[PDB]
């Protein structure tokens, strides 16, 4: 396994506050994939919540989180951060740092249908909103 | 979304079908992931680009997509073989988005 | 010379020596009999003349040509790497092509079963055309040229031409040209060809990108002596309209003077990649940018050199503004995204303006008590003296030399698809099948061997770059294949194009 | 006389965007089709191989020449405007406050193929004998029409895509021209102007340009 | 030696045939400049976060010499007798002297400074003639020689930019090391000079034309089109044929046109007659590189006003130069000084005038001949232009970046375009340590002694007349 994700900064957020998760990735050129954060609810399939372009110029949001979070990345540090805010208890879920499986560079573009897949995952922090 | 049955059940040794039902945005004019989650674990990628498989997963599992629907075959089931499969693939439609299927959980008979 | 002594042997290789590059490709080929050995006649009636714009008038030949003007004729992927890696310029020099080994074979088709047997005494004409008296189509980008890689057997393509035509008619001005009437060389089966060219002066072409914007160049540091307007007005109320000068200074670098202003543009229309951020109608022909010729719309594709996207862009790209090549066992009608690969010429963002962006600001009216200043966008600006851009840059895959039509006077004659102009380009190599016996002849076709050297002239790299260049790289992980080579089944892929520009220089 | 480049006297036996091969498909695509088909939300990318039976897409070296518009007149009276429009009409450059009609100007065909009768108003020479720069129109565009279309905005799924029309063009890399033909009634020299600086010297009334003529 | 002079005093211009070799001599002064240091510097580090003011680069200990202005080798009256009895001029070659070399070191206690002589101590100075450095002295910066000898100028220090988004360096963006470069180490009895081949460039026109580009008749066998209409009324098209001759001359046949325009707004000294709103910014003419947006200043060259009309000046289009003593910002009308282009005129289109007309449409009988207004124009054959006045506080030459194309290099603040102008000269004080500490740390010396260098500098370059 030489790709690794890892994710940080999850936790028991009361509602309305906002929290910061970070994920240190190792193992792969990380400015040339798409990273995108997928969350899955206690007893419930997965859903995707956000992705964000290698370079960073483009984000896609899931309808129910738009506006609310923020996806960004540090290409320099390898981080991918994804930014909450106005948590409801809704959000409760294990919340998961996916790589986009293709490669693509500067001499072509960013395709979302194609750079969106993702080969390989991390472990997940369970993030909690509750009152 | 990406309808798929709730659970799918088989007998060790014999083939299963797990299949995805969408619309034109999604599984209509988007390549088809297959991802298989067993509980308390990061999920695993088993078929990607429709029909063709990453290095480390074994020959029995097949997928196909034919027009709007795609189907993932399991053959020579096995009892490490019941988890839970997602099926996934890029949706055009309100902005842009990676949708996946409600989930199946194959379950091994016997 | 004889039938059982080859003319000519194998020589492919890349011998590096010095500021000269030589490259040497040999390849296989097959020529059929085209037409059944005659001139015919083609304007778009025989498909059905549907548009004005596609209106053509011509005329097809039983002659075939070789073709060699892409640069993954002469590079290999390897070769390529070393050349844009290490190099701000190269040029070709010299050039030398051989025709050899030949052999007519004869189909011997009786009762269904064919059968193929050597035709010795066959001859296969060959000429060149050294006065470019013929039509050149060798410029245009076609398809037909030697193979990437070194053991494919490639098909000649069927040389024609077109003329002026008013629909699908003829005009009394229009040309036809018959290849019969050039002297040419015959060969038989122990026969060779060859001949030498001498490339003239162009200038290098530019594998670098700027490491500095035509709009930074000014020292960070230091006002300038000059001043600029920055109030109009002392304060909001009626009579407050002043004049205040401030100095130009690092604060405030917008308004500094320069001696050089950046390139021209005619702009393009933007299409994201992403489908649902797209207008939805179909905009692909009547959003494009164009031209128009004796009334007739051309597209302006790719046109003048501008950059694709701003930075910090990566899902944009200008409706016609880069070359688009397809992957190999793409189809030819309306394939999707992953089959095609489109180029991006960002590299010289720094002094052009971007292609789908406006030129600037002109003020359109006179500022006074009773109207307020007004201003209105460039979408298009021709040549102004104190203007510097960068050509389009050269890949690969795409086209090497292209001929300056013959003209009272052109502006830099560089082409626009890339590569370097020439008014006495490489010339045309026309080979055919003589007809071997009047409407009837005997079902016959000819292979053998072809051989290519291209000495290219090189321009090193004199940098005092404290930090480490870009550089293009094979990228390492595992994949069911590498990149640049066969699959399983014998096809052998270019996966991506390949810029020339990673090496900087200032500007 | 000073070294002067020879005179064209021929006429282009091919046209810029004709250059062609007819028989062979180009290797570049172009983006043929932006939707699926018609109904809400069917937006698409689809490329074509750019060939013989599209022949506008395709990827060209070179273009036509600069372009300043006249004002076309026909010479079928009824058919012009019923109106005086020959200055007020007239297009024309201005210097020092003075506007000067643009006669002849830059050379352009005088009308398209099919068109004998319309001419530029102060397109031409008038020796009346009209002459008609026929002849370049497969190099240079024609003087009555638009240089071409350019995209006036950014396309969205809100906006659509807005072009508009270039009427005046100047120099860009890659153009190519004819000069003006020259005529026995016509000029053979003429002075070029003491200035710092200038491009294409040849004067636009016909002949050559010279820096110390006779 | 110590005692000896390395260089004398050399001033004067002597006017000889075709040629003027003008010798300029000064006295300078050399600090440090952040502490024998580099420093990375970009908007960020001084604030504002405006995306059109966004840059990143480098910060040096280095300084430079800038001769560039017209003034630092002329004299008021050397340029009275240049101007009025020469068509044309231009520079030919450079001879560049460093010497006199004097280093001071300051001691320091509590409040009073003492300041000594170190012989020890050296300068160091190199020249790029390679010009693989970037070049700032294109840019129209100050720190160039003084105009009147008796001054005692400060040299500027040395700043480059690079590749940015934001105030973010991209991977593209370069750093260079200016010690990296091989440079001479004066003492104090140690000289410096080199010599310079200006290009071939042409001779600057220092002359005002006594015709204009569309009077060049003398008061024609071409005709012109006088009447569309018979008169008043239905159905009186026609079509009529005049000839061109002195009564109208406006409609006659011309082989020339006037250079190409871009549009400057219009600003008038009295203040009310201007607009009363803030329009320097937004109703300026522009251009955009990048997403950033660059004032069109001075741009194509124009004339600055229609003749008869002194009251008004294009608002980016010219030179404006303050007098003795401005503020560096917000200064009224009357302490500055702005340059004027109506020597141009006779070639050349006005700068807040439109370049001429253009038919839009095509006529018919149910439609009109419509024009609209050119509002900038590229260059067209056929067109003739005057480039921008040299001014004797203006810049001389500037490099013309090296690219694949370029038209017309000669560049737009005025003066001779060329691909290898005169090198920079980049000199520096070598930093002196500060007595190390005993036992021994890996880390880089951060302290020094405080320290600057005084010296003289002549340059002579010599001047073809036409």
């Amino acid at each position: 396994s030489e790709v690794q994700l890892l994710e940080s900064g999850g936790g028991l957020v009361q509602p309305g506050k906002s929290l910061r998760l970070s994920c240190a990735a190792s193992g792969f050129s990380f400015s040339n994939y798409a990273m995108s954060w997928v969350r899955q609810a206690p007893g419930k399939g997965l859903e995707w919540v956000s992705g964000i372009s290698g370079s960073g110029g483009s984000t896609n949001y899931a309808e129910s989180v738009r506006g609310r979070f923020t996806i960004s990345r540090d290409n320099s540090k390898n981080t991918l951060y994804l930014e909450m805010n106005s948590l409801r208890v809704e959000d409760t879920a294990v919340y998961y740092c996916a790589k986009g499986m293709s490669y693509y560079d500067r001499s072509g573009y960013f395709w979302a249908k194609y750079h969106y897949g993702m080969d390989v995952w991390g472990q997940g922090i369970t993030v909690t909103v509750s009152s | 979304v990406l309808t798929q049955p709730p659970s799918a059940s088989g007998t060790p040794g014999q083939r299963v079908t797990i299949s995805c039902s969408g619309s034109s945005s999604n599984i209509g004019s988007n390549y088809v992931y297959w991802y298989q989650q067993i509980p308390g674990t990061a999920p695993k990628l088993l078929i990607y680009s429709n029909n063709q498989r990453p290095s480390g997963v074994p020959d029995r599992f097949s997928g196909s997509k034919s027009g709007t629907s795609a189907s993932l075959a399991i053959s020579g089931l096995r009892s490490e073989d019941e988890a839970d499969y997602y099926c996934a693939a890029w949706d055009d439609s309100l902005s842009g988005n990676w949708v996946f299927g409600g989930g199946t959980k194959l379950t091994v008979l016997g | 010379d004889g039938v059982g002594s080859s003319s000519g042997n194998w020589h492919c290789d890349s011998q590096w020596l010095g500021d000269r590059v030589i490259t040497t490709s040999t390849r296989t080929w097959a020529l059929p009999t085209y037409n059944n050995h005659l001139y015919k006649q083609i304007s778009n009636s025989t498909s059905g003349g549907s548009s004005n714009d596609n209106a053509y008038f011509g005329y097809s030949t039983p002659w075939g040509y070789f073709d060699f003007n892409r640069f993954h004729c002469h590079f290999s992927p390897r070769d390529w790497q070393r050349l844009i890696n290490n190099n701000w310029g190269f040029r070709p020099k010299r050039l030398n092509f051989k025709l050899f080994n030949i052999q007519v074979k004869e189909v011997t088709d009786n009762n269904g079963v064919k059968t193929i047997a050597n035709n010795l005494t066959s001859t296969v004409q060959v000429f060149t055309d050294s006065d470019y008296q013929l039509p050149y189509v060798l410029g245009s980008a076609h398809e037909g040229c030697l193979p990437p890689f070194p053991a494919d057997v490639f098909m000649i393509p069927q040389y024609g031409y077109l003329t002026l035509n008013d629909g699908s008619q003829a005009v009394g001005r229009s040309s036809f040209y018959c290849l019969e009437y050039f002297p040419s060389q015959m060969l038989r089966t122990g026969n060779n060809f060859q001949f030498s060219y001498e490339f003239e002066n162009v200038p290098f072409h530019s594998s670098y990108a700027h490491s500095q914007s035509l709009d930074r160049l000014m020292n960070p540091l230091i006002d300038q002596y000059l001043y600029y307007l920055s109030k109009t007005i002392n304060g909001s109320g009626q009579n407050q309209q002043t004049l205040k000068f401030s100095v130009a200074g690092p604060s405030n670098m917008a308004v500094q003077g320069r001696n050089y202003i950046p390139g021209p543009s005619y702009r393009q229309q933007r299409v994201s990649t992403t489908v649902t951020q797209n207008n939805n109608s179909e905009f692909a022909w009547p959003g494009a940018s164009s031209w128009a010729l004796n009334g007739r719309n051309s597209l302006m594709n790719p046109g003048p050199a501008m950059a694709s996207h701003k930075e910090g862009e990566d899902r944009f790209f200008p409706l016609s503004g880069s070359l688009i090549f397809g992957k190999q066992g793409t189809g030819r009608d309306n394939v999707d995204a992953d089959k095609v690969m489109i180029t991006n010429e960002e590299e010289i963002k720094t002094t052009n303006p971007v292609a789908t962006e406006s030129y600037g600001q002109v003020a359109t009216n006179h500022q006074s008590a009773q109207a307020q200043a007004q201003t209105g966008w460039v979408q298009n600006q021709g040549i102004l003296p104190g203007m510097v851009w960068q050509d389009r840059d050269v890949y690969l895959q795409g086209p090497i030399w292209a001929k300056i039509p013959h003209t009272d006077g052109n502006f830099h004659p560089s082409p626009l698809m890339g590569g370097f102009g020439m008014k006495h380009p490489p010339p045309q190599i026309l080979i055919k099948n003589t007809p071997v016996p009047l409407n009837s002849f005997i079902t016959q076709y000819s292979t053998g061997q072809v051989s290519v050297e291209i000495e290219w002239e090189l321009q090193k790299e004199n940098s005092k770059r404290w930090n480490p260049e870009i550089q293009y790289t094979s990228n390492y992980y595992k994949s069911n294949n590498v990149e640049f080579a066969v699959n399983t089944e014998g096809v052998y892929s270019e996966p991506r194009p390949i810029g020339t520009r990673y090496l900087t220089r200032n500007l």
